[PDB]
RNA sequence: UUAAUUGGAUUCAACGCCGGGAACCUCACCGGGGGCGACGGCAGGAUGAAGGCCAGGCUGAAGGUCUUGCCGGACGCGCCGAGAGGAGGUGCAUGGCCGCCGUCAGCUCGUACCGUGAGGCGUCCACUUAAGUGUGGUAACGAGCGAGACCCGCGCCCCCAGUUGCCAGUCCCUCCCGCUCGGGAGGGAGGCACUCUGGGGGGACUGCCGGCGAUAAGCCGGAGGAAGGGGCGGGCGACGGUAGGUCAGUAUGCCCCGAAACCCCCGGGCUACACGCGCGCUACAAUGGGCGGGACAAUGGGUGCCGACCCCGAAAGGGGGAGGUAAUCCCCUAAACCCGCCCUCAGUUCGGAUCGCGGGCUGCAACUCGCCCGCGUGAAGCUGGAAUCCCUAGUACCCGCGCGUCAUCAUCGCGC
């Protein structure tokens, strides 16, 4: 099961808020940013913020 | 007219202290040093039973204890030389010195 | 060869200290620290009581230091006392205070939460005791007193979370008492902050 | 002389040649690398000599 | 059955289990022989207590005791308390640790609300997940521990490092072959390319594409990729219960023994044998047996030790002995597999139990009761009723090796 973890929506939403106008739909573009943006230290967790992230923006930009 | 230097600790961080201290003693002089040899981990493992009586399921504990070594060569000068002798190492770490 | 010089070092230091926490008991010993110097050897010993361990000016230091060289092997011992850091983030020590109350004669439930009440005042972030035994009557029980966060499985846990046993010597037979407790500064992985 | 009748034996191999230094039973005693632990006091004193159970 | 054949455990979750491969010790059992009472006090004691000995009897052997007389100087179990010690009883008096329910998805809290009350709600419904894992609806709104996250290893790439590890290209010397145009093997220079060793970093996120579902949660199928949907294998086991196991690992209450139930020494036993059962090894042969020849490993260990190399012996073994406190020296040129010849469906050139004679090693000691070698002997067994066990990929089957135990001994455990 692919369930993801409550305290990574969390943070992910966190952020897409704080800085609406930082991430686009590009895999390594938000991979950097949540890496410069955040004290995460571990490279999967990394990861799964940076897919939400992008699957986030996707959708909003899409307009539900 | 060349000193060999043994390392050995179970904390890794503390050998890499010791070796860029080495290597930062040895750059501040003109002197050639062969680069910090990573030798191989020493391993030490010990398996034993759980139980003090003898029924039930048997299970069993696997302990381990890792050593880790370097090994650097470095030529005699004096100038350098009392600088190494004085560096003083952490606790968890044996040295060892000897000429060629 | 090299294996077997690291293991002996390490059998002697364990050997020494079970001796100091079974002999400085009343003193609340907190550990101990070896250091090796050309001279010989440095030997600091924590504890909450220091006059205890010196014993009314000498006659007990003189006789530490003679038992550790002679029955053990230490040469050229020197021995200093010194002060536990954190008492109160410390689960050996509190563990061994709470026998010593219970062996005095007070309830449990009033020491469990009198120890509760001074750990998380003094800056804790999670502590958990237990104590087991003949409580109150002859068929034995156990009770658990908890507040706070507290992390029991995982890597965590295990490197993160202070443990402390103790045993108590009643008139009835003994009783376990086991305190767990994390310190202010733990941080678990799933703690992430954004960066302002 | 009568205290010669109390002195054991000065073995130097078999089960009788070796305790543990920590409790003193004859038996399962763990001769690895010099060590002398019966299997009982070496899990109970392993993490401070330093091992761990990483797998 | 016996003098004793010490004891615990009996469905899964007792029966190669108590790391339990016991010659002495271990030892707790049986036969026999000796020794032990801090500290208080009672008889006694320099006119010498308590204690020790050359020889010879008793004895398995013993200044243990006795005979025979020599020793030494302050305490005194002949007596009363008390004490040391106890593998003696109690796991149904306890601590700690372990097995099982179960790596299952559960167990609770603050405030509010419902019920006279025990209690209920949240924790329910629909879909979804390995999961009380999530998304929506709801008198509930929010939290904690567990799950996940976390830690170790394996597979792909990059940087740094070059010894005790590696040897492709280049140079020199020596020796072989088809006589050398060409092709090989050693040694020295020299090098860090390749392999390897070990620190740091990259890489995978349902990220991309098409469907189903609700447009959510997710699910199914493709590209590219070393790796695709917990990437694969492990560690870590919540609140509790099981009067589950352990006081015979250690700690510990009560009761017992306390000149024996404590401490030593000698010889026996735990190894007995009409019989029932568990787990295994070797076979019942050609998908083989024998003889000669040819190939390719990894994990680990070594100073009370591993031992190359030379000599003697038919073998097991024996006498010297380099190097090694070890990426340097050693254990260490595995077996199944392949090639050639004999046997041709037979209780046999299958099988190797049982027994005779002889030669060795360890050890203080090999009969009870150890292991190895040579020649001889040659049992049951010709595929197994009713029943019943393990396993989903480098897995199962088949084949050997290393460590633990260990003076000697592996049909075992844990690993390769
Ligand atoms: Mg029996
Ligand atoms: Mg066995
Ligand atoms: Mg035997
Ligand atoms: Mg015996
Ligand atoms: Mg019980
Ligand atoms: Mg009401
Ligand atoms: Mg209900
Ligand atoms: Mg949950
Ligand atoms: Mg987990
Ligand atoms: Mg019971
Ligand atoms: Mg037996
Ligand atoms: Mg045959
Ligand atoms: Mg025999
Ligand atoms: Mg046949
Ligand atoms: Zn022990």
């Amino acid at each position: 099961g692919k369930i993801r973890q409550g305290f990574i929506k969390r943070v992910a939403r966190e952020l897409f808020n704080k800085y609406p106008n930082e991430f686009t739909r590009d895999f390594e573009h938000n991979k950097k940013k949540v890496e410069e943006l955040t004290n995460v230290t571990s490279k999967k967790i990394r990861n799964r913020i940076a897919g939400y992230i992008t699957k986030l923006v996707r959708m909003k930009e899409e307009g539900k | 007219q060349k000193a060999r230097i043994k390392l050995a600790s179970t904390n890794v961080r503390s050998l890499e202290e010791v070796a860029n201290q080495i290597k930062q003693i040895a750059e501040r002089t003109g002197v050639r040093m062969s680069g910090p040899i990573p030798l191989p981990t020493k391993r030490i493992r010990i398996v034993t039973r759980k139980s003090p009586d003898g029924e039930g399921s048997a299970t069993f504990d696997r302990w381990e204890l890792r050593i880790h070594k370097r090994l650097i060569d470095i030529e005699a000068d004096e100038r350098a030389m009392r600088q190494i002798m004085r560096i003083r190492v952490p606790e968890d770490v044996t040295i060892e010195i000897e000429l060629i | 060869a090299i294996e077997r010089y690291f293991i002996r070092e390490a059998v002697k230091e364990m050997l020494i200290d079970e001796f100091l926490e079974k002999e400085l008991r009343r003193a609340g010993y907190g550990g101990l620290d070896i250091k090796k110097t050309p001279l010989g050897t440095k030997v600091i010993i924590f504890a909450a009581n220091p006059g205890y361990v010196i014993g009314r000016g000498g006659r007990r230091i003189r006789e530490l230091t003679r038992i550790l060289e002679r029955q053990f092997g230490l040469e050229n011992p020197q021995i200093d006392v010194q002060e536990i850091k954190n008492p109160y983030l410390n689960a050996k020590v509190q563990a061994v205070r709470i026998a010593q109350a219970l062996e005095r004669g007070i309830h449990f439930r009033r020491a469990a939460y009198a120890a509760m009440r001074a750990i998380m005042s003094n800056g804790a972030r999670g502590v958990e005791i237990r104590i087991s035994g003949k409580l109150t009557g002859e068929r034995a029980k156990s009770v658990r007193f908890y507040q706070g966060y507290l992390a029991k499985v995982g890597n965590p846990a295990e490197t993160l979370v202070s443990k402390g046993y103790a045993q108590a010597l009643l008139k009835l037979g003994v009783i376990g008492v086991k305190v767990a407790i994390m310190p202010p500064d733990a941080r678990l992985p799933d703690e992430i902050e954004i960066i302002e | 002389a009568k205290a010669d009748y109390n002195k054991r034996k000065p073995r130097k191999f078999g089960k009788g040649a070796r305790r543990c230094i920590r409790c003193g039973q004859y038996g399962p005693i763990i001769r690895i690398h010099g060590l002398m632990l019966c299997r009982h006091c070496f899990r109970e004193v392993a993490p401070k000599l330093g091992f761990r159970k990483y797998e």
